[PDB]
């Protein structure tokens, strides 16, 4: 399971725990947790940008993953890996960042 | 944003 071994995936932690980790960190710092929803296989990307934590929803429909219509990524790691090298600006002009610094559960 | 960041569709 590529996702469970991903250093930046923290599974079932709270909004409050994530806020502790993201506190005072540089823009581009990010982790992924499970969505507060009941297991739609849904995850939440939290991203540091402009001094606050952006909550970005990772949708899971058919067998695909993504931030909006259409869902085209075959895994959440594939998705996150993509936006490590490409800004999220095309989804929302306020989000002119990449996923730069992973919050690592090994580190 | 209000809670979750609005992300635009590409379709």
């Amino acid at each position: 399971m590529s996702l469970q071994n991903a250093e930046w995936y923290w599974g079932d932690i709270s909004r409050e725990e994530v806020n502790e980790k993201l506190r005072d960190t540089a823009d581009g710092t990010f982790l992924v947790r499970d969505a507060s929803t009941k297991m739609h296989g849904d995850y939440t990307l939290t991203l540091r940008k402009g001094g606050n934590n952006k909550l970005i929803k990772i949708f899971h429909r058919d067998g695909k993953y993504g931030f909006s219509d259409p869902l085209t990524f075959s895994s959440v790691v594939e998705l996150i890996n993509h936006y490590r090298n490409e800004s999220l600006a095309q989804y929302n002009p306020k989000l002119d960042v990449k996923l730069l610094y992973p919050v690592s559960k090994y580190q | 944003s209000i809670d979750y960041v609005p992300m635009l569709d590409m379709k």
